[PDB]
């Protein structure tokens, strides 16, 4: 009856439409079906511009290329905002939502409604809420144990890069986190790590920085590389040419003015750079030996620059707007914005100040801090792309890590969870369940549609799944009655079980929580709809 | 039956999103482009290598046979391929040297590798295999490095390092390339011996100026640097001598004007009579300062206006235009001069030396002389290159940077650390990884023992390019390594290389006598760089292509 | 999100086929297409009914009221109205009469499945509804039949089927129109004192010549043929030659010759001489022994030449051509003789008598009148129609076809008797279905009353083409049923109709009965299958 309504439009529903959800799901699960798994393939993305894109994320893969099916918007959306709070979970929830909706179809075919189908998913789900709090091992802060955090963050460096890269960035996303967490608890992730690109020797030489590090360099050849003992003073104000105001200008009556209200340019200036040499009357005690530097966040007429060479003064212009945040937390001082008022207290402190100039660009070193509130991390690349696969795999790696100290509990991997749900959903009686009749059905399909992830771990393994899973289920099943709790995980390597404890793989508690309630919501709505439409004025 | 059904469920991209798959052949097709452009770069290799034309869309031609120049110039389409591209051009900017053998090397790492994927080896097992024998590879090269540098300038001794790299790169006369660039490396060095300090070099420092015409024998070493300019008021030989004081000023030469709104102000016609005369005794007065300090020439960075230059005439006063930036500071480095925006009196400590400025005819136009002398040595000399073509000045230039990149790997690390040329180099390794692969047990000695296998592709370029047959060549020379090593020391078959044309039959003796060698530095790299461009091209199951 | 997945299915098949299922579409959507040729149909009937003008693609016009005649020339892409189209031409195929009941009566039963369908039920228990309330339909209109008649043969008594008949087309003409049927009805008929088992009667019999100019009136009855052709040879001899014997040939008047290409092979000059005679001398044997035996008339179906026009002519013996073989045996019944494709000679028993023959111009075009009087005919004749437009004629004609089509229904079976006209059957038949929804309870009770409620458009139809109310007139009518008298009720046009009721048997305004039983059993045969399709299956083009 569309047809009526607008002269051209397009739509397709009931089984028009259950096609829809079903096959444009299955698409995009397959394509995701390989990725999943630290042996799961290497995707590069070309586009028309030139840029190469490579990386195993499958966050990636949604924003670079167009999706012209509206129901995989749909999940390409939930899988985005998947990444951006707990950052991960972007593929399983790809793979939870095409499956859910695949394990509820044949069910749609054969009579069943789909309300009461979502209805039993909703039951479903909030079992494995309950089921979490005992899954879950809570886990003490006041230990101070490094092998823990260590065997966390190698579970998303495996499956982005090989032994090879995991090695060099353990130590390094570890040795980030611990200054991370503090006596407040508070954990800032934006300002405590960051993730700086250059170019530089290989992938592998990629080292960790106690200290925040610059784009910018020392512009005047003479002034000082590298200072011993540094007090970096932050200034948000910049000498330079100003607004004007309008460009209301000067007139001079003679030739001998002219030159007499030139020099009222450098009259604003030069007063800014006198309180500078008043503050460094004070700190001129051992002047050989230490040093004075000054970082600016915005830039610095070249003409001022020869007034800071004459002293030795570093000075630094055009920083970003969030390093300037980072110097208190650094160095240990505070910042200033107006420079009439100058104390000793604000200025900074370093032990090591260098620069390495490489090509045309000039970097700046600052380490060796008495009490470092934060650091940082540089990241070393081969070629564009490198510098963004090690961005995607170093990023994706912080909030496991730093969701870690956020609660006291952490979630074994390995498939333990999922497999842990299915025994537990089918064995339940459904008396205590408040879904009866019809919607016992629509629980059997959350249930198997879990069992497919740890599947898709061993299709990229090369054995198959189902005869890895027999062995599984026979193991928990004398656990028992042997009076005897242990998690039951799979190993890809020679294709048996194991134990995420003992092996060290582990998840974080956000990632799954947030995973199942965001899957089961889309997967309920493209159940629900009936028919899809196409209209607009354009 | 008529149609197909055109993969159902397409939909989901676009339709110029394509999908490509190690499975269907497509990592044995882009194993297969690798080898379009890589027997491109395998006749550019070696003192016999054959340069290449590229025309870019603006009609700007290139001949150059480095590796990491021509990719630049050439669209690349296969995803892949720029993984190979972006690896040349790696190793040019960091080590400067040694970039046709990341080309050559990344390129044989895939052709073995058809065989290696053919057999069922799965991709994780090849990128095992060649990362256990690259570790092994780098421990065997400091093995086998001999000689060494030692001190860092002397006449013969920068005649055995960038004499063999200027070789492959416009061969032509061995002795005339070599002392150009020699020339200029030793006044770019501080000496100073017994100090203690630190060593230090620029591979800026040394410029190559292309001047049309002439003769390669006719070129020359300059200690300053050489422009292209016309003096304004007059040219001055400077042949009173006794040197002279010199000024650099990055400001321009004019009466400073006001940011803001710069106008005139005449209220009364008393003021209208004063204001001609009043900026004459303006840049009188500035001008004046500078001239009763001495110094007879001076350096600018913008436009100076023509009031300002009639009094720099009177006083005999040079005037340079130093446009940009990075011209005009190299200019204080060669006469030690540190530049001030001020027009008032420069400080005597900041004035430079240059004992004589000269303007002749090179290459039909004025070129002016900053070239100095042997006392008050000057840093960054330039080299005065002449050709009759100017697609050979192009690459000659980058031949000469190759050779200031080779002394640039003499400060960093502890030495020169000399190796065996002539594809000695590679040669040794095979029968090192060949004994490293047996002593691996499982099924990784497949891709180990492939890996030395690659490694074959040196000596049978240098044999090809040469005129030679490989298969007559190549076989013999390995009777010097199937004899391994006899019961006394002292064996001098290491140095045993491909030879070109002449008498063939392996010869050259021992490489030693011929004093080409390579840099371990750059072996190192370039090792590094060509597996990893090939393992990532290894490590891609799916390609995924947009609009095309 | 700008592209939709176009459905898996978009391969299978192709792309010219079109769907409509249930839930899909049609559903009381089809049922609202055909309306707009309903409300056609709904215009054309009665005695007040408005022609249509309808140009075929070959330029030809057609004005009529019949629906069989309207859907016939009309090209409809709509399947399911050729459901409705093909059951308006059995109706005239077969019986004749009543192509306008057929779809009015099958369009309103898909109006009234309207409400039906949008309450739930199911179209399985639809079609049920229909067959049984069909199948009580046919069992009362027996008992409401006061109209039978055993004579078959008076003109007074096709007064009351054949007159009704012609009342509504061309309604301007009543006692013209009817004295050329019931005149043309009893020519045809043999006299006999008591003629039984059924004698022989077909649509044949009657047939109808038009001829442009004169007004309707001047019409007269002819018991003959009249065909339009050229007399050749000699003026006819009037009644001087009295009853002549007419021999019908159906072969050509001609040396007889061998169906394969024969030629003349003279070998010498003395048969060159006798070529020439002897052509002559040989057709005249044979035309010889026809005027011994007094045949004043001979018809050839083929071309006769004009070595044997030469000797017809001189004994004044007329030849006719009659290209058309299906009027040559028309003419053979109005002398009664037998058609001899052989020459030979005429032999008394099967030969024809015609009374006179004579050439004349009705409109200006001469044509001959076959026009036999104190004869002996059998199963022949014609009516002559003037009129000044040919357009308007073509109807008459048809008037005329569907009003020996009520002879042949009313002939072939054991009778067709009579039933009351002017929505008098229309509304009895209301009260008969609503009763009979309430002796069986059930779920077809909803089928059975809307079954009702669509045999009111009939008697409001003649209300709503008569300018008059349907909710004044047509409800004060029910209530005149209220109790013989009270069958007799029905619907009034004209300007004295605001009482709303005049005696049906003043006009004598009657249906058939074996009519209007044919009609329901097509019309809800027609609407059960619009009802009984679920999907639809077109194509391309
Ligand atoms: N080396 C491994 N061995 C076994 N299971 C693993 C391994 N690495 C990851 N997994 C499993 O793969 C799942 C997905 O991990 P990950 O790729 O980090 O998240 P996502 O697939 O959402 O990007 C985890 O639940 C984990 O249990
Ligand atoms: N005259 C020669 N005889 C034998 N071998 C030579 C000769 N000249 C150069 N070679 C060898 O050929 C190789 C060419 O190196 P190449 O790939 O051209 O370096 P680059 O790309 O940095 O110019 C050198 O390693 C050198 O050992
Ligand atoms: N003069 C009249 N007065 C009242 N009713 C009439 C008159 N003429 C015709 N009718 C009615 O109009 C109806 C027309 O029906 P018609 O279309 O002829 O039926 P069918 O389709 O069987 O031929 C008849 O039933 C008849 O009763
Ligand atoms: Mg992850
Ligand atoms: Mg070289
Ligand atoms: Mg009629």
């Amino acid at each position: 009856s569309l047809q009526l309504l607008n002269p051209k439009a397009e739509s397709l529903r009931r089984d028009a439409a259950l096609k829809v959800n079903v096959t444009s799901a299955e698409g995009l699960q397959s394509v995701l079906e390989t990725n999943l798994g630290p042996k799961g393939t290497l995707k590069m993305l070309v586009d028309g511009a030139g840029n190469i894109k490579l990386t195993k994320d499958g966050k990636v893969l949604l924003t670079e290329m167009q999706i012209q099916s509206p129901t995989a918007v749909l999940i390409a959306r939930a899988a985005a905002a998947q990444d951006e709070i707990t950052g991960d979970g972007t593929t399983t929830v790809v793979c939870l939502v095409g499956e859910l909706l695949r394990q509820a179809h044949r069910f749609i075919q054969e009579g069943v409604h789909p309300r009461i189908i979502t209805d039993g998913f909703e039951i479903a789900r909030k079992e494995s809420m309950k089921f979490l709090d005992e899954f879950k091992i809570s886990k003490t802060n006041l230990s101070n144990d490094r092998e823990f955090l260590l065997q966390v963050a190698r579970s998303s460096l495996l499956t982005k890069v090989d032994a090879d890269l995991t090695e060099v960035l353990t130590p390094i996303v570890t040795d980030a986190v611990l200054s991370v967490y503090d006596a407040q608890a508070d954990n800032l992730d934006l300002h405590m790590v960051e993730i700086m690109q250059m170019q530089h020797l290989s992938p592998k030489d990629t080292t960790f920085i106690k200290g925040l590090v610059l784009d910018h360099g020392g512009r005047h050849p003479d002034m000082p590389t590298r200072v011993k003992n540094a007090y970096v003073l932050i200034l948000n104000v910049s000498l330079e040419y100003e607004k004007t105001e309008v460009n209301s200008g000067f007139f001079y009556s003679s030739a001998d003015q002219r030159d007499k209200l030139a020099a009222s340019e450098r009259k604003f200036v030069d007063a800014k750079l006198k309180k500078i040499i008043d503050l460094k009357n004070e700190v001129c005690g051992m002047d050989p030996d230490k040093g004075f530097v000054i970082i600016n966040q915005k830039g610095i007429d070249p003409m001022s620059l020869d007034v800071f060479a004459k002293h030795n003064i570093l000075a630094l212009r055009r920083a970003k707007r969030r390093n300037m945040e980072r110097l208190q937390l650094v160095t240990g001082g505070e910042a200033q914005n107006s420079v009439e008022d100058l104390s000793p207290q604000i200025l900074g402190f370093s032990g090591l100040v260098y620069q390495e100039t490489i090509g045309e660009e000039k970097f700046t070193y600052v380490t060796e801090n008495t009490d470092p509130k934060s650091c940082t991390i540089l990241i070393k690349g081969s070629t564009h792309y490198a510098l963004a696969q090690t961005k995607d795999a170093v990023r994706d790696g912080l909030r496991a890590v730093a969701n870690v100290l956020k609660d006291k509990n952490i979630i074994p991997g390995a498939g333990a969870f999922y497999i842990a749900l299915s025994r537990y959903l089918r064995s339940a009686n459904m008396n205590k369940l408040g879904a009866k009749g019809k919607t016992k059905t629509g629980i059997e399909a959350f249930a198997e549609a879990l069992l497919v992830i740890p599947k898709t771990l061993v299709k990229n393994s090369g054995f198959d799944p189902l005869d890895v899973l027999a062995m599984v289920e026979d193991e928990l099943d004398d656990a028992q009655d042997s009076d005897e709790t242990r998690y039951v995980g799979v190993d890809l390597n020679i294709g048996d079980s194991c134990d995420p404890t003992i092996e060290g793989i582990w998840d974080s508690y956000r990632v799954l929580r947030n995973a199942i309630t965001g899957a089961t919501g889309i997967a309920s709505n493209l159940l629900l709809c009936d028919e899809l439409l196409r209209a607009g004025r354009s | 039956s008529l149609r197909l059904p055109q993969n159902p469920n397409a939909g989901l991209f676009k339709q110029g999103y394509n999908s490509y798959s190690n499975a269907d052949g497509q990592i044995i097709k882009s194993i297969a482009a690798i080898r379009e452009l890589h027997q491109m770069c395998l006749t550019s290799m070696g003192p016999c290598g054959r340069n290449k034309i590229i025309v870019n869309h603006l009609g700007k031609i290139i001949i150059t046979n480095d590796a990491a120049t021509m990719l630049r110039e050439l669209d690349i389409v296969h995803p892949a391929v720029k993984v190979l591209v972006m690896a040349t051009e790696q190793q040019k900017i960091d080590m400067g040297d040694g970039t046709n053998l990341v080309m050559i090397l990344a390129g044989e790492l895939l052709n073995v590798s058809e065989k290696l994927i053919s057999m069922g080896l799965s991709a994780v097992e090849i990128i095992q295999g060649y990362n256990m024998a690259r570790k092994f590879t780098l421990k065997e090269l400091d093995e086998m490095v001999v000689g060494e540098i030692t001190d860092k300038n002397d006449k013969n001794e920068l005649l055995k390092m960038i004499k063999p790299v200027i070789s492959s790169k416009k061969y032509g006369s061995e002795d005339i390339l070599s002392e150009l660039v020699s020339e200029a490396v030793s006044h770019v060095l501080p000496v100073a011996q017994q100090a203690g300090e630190i060593p230090y070099f620029n591979v800026d420092s040394i410029r190559v100026v292309k001047i049309m015409g002439g003769s390669l024998s006719n070129s020359t070493v300059i200690k300053g640097m050489v422009f292209n300019r016309e003096p304004e008021g007059h040219v001055k030989s400077l042949s009173e001598d006794k040197k002279h004081k010199v000024a650099v000023f990055t400001c321009p030469l004019d009466i400073a004007n006001t940011e803001t709104k710069g106008t005139v102000l005449l209220h009364n016609a008393q003021e209208m009579l004063d204001f001609s005369k009043g900026e004459e005794k303006q840049i009188d007065a500035m001008m004046k300062e500078i001239a009763d300090m001495g110094v007879e020439c001076i350096v600018a960075g913008a436009g100076v206006g023509e009031l300002a230059l009639h009094y720099l005439n009177r006083y005999g006063i040079l005037v340079l235009k130093v446009p940009s930036k990075f011209e005009l500071r190299r200019l204080c480095r060669v006469c030690g001069a540190t530049p001030l925006p001020r027009l008032g009196a420069p400080t005597p400590e900041e004035l430079g030396l240059v004992e004589t400025v000269k303007t002749m005819e090179i290459g039909g136009d004025r070129v002016t002389v900053f070239k100095q002398e042997q006392g008050e040595i000057s840093r960054t000399s330039t080299i005065i290159l002449r050709g009759a073509t100017q697609n050979n000045l192009d690459d000659i230039e980058r031949a000469i940077d190759d050779g200031v990149a080779a002394v640039k790997g003499l400060m960093k690390p502890s030495g020169g650390k000399l190796l065996p040329g002539a594809g000695a180099t590679e040669i040794e390794l095979i029968s090192r990884i060949t004994k490293y692969g047996e002593r691996t047990p499982g099924l990784l000695q497949l891709a180990i023992k492939q890996f030395a296998v690659a490694f074959e592709v040196v000596p049978r370029t240098l044999a090809e390019t040469a005129g030679l047959d490989v298969n007559e060549v190549l076989p013999n020379l390995y009777a010097a390594h199937n004899v391994t090593e006899p019961g006394a020391v002292k064996t001098d078959h290491l140095y045993k290389g491909v030879d070109i044309d002449g008498e063939s039959d392996e010869g050259v003796k021992d490489i030693r006598e011929e004093n080409i060698y390579d840099m371990l530095a750059t072996k190192k790299f370039a090792i590094n760089v060509a597996t990893e461009a090939a393992t990532t091209v290894l490590s891609i199951d799916q390609i995924i292509m947009a609009k095309k």
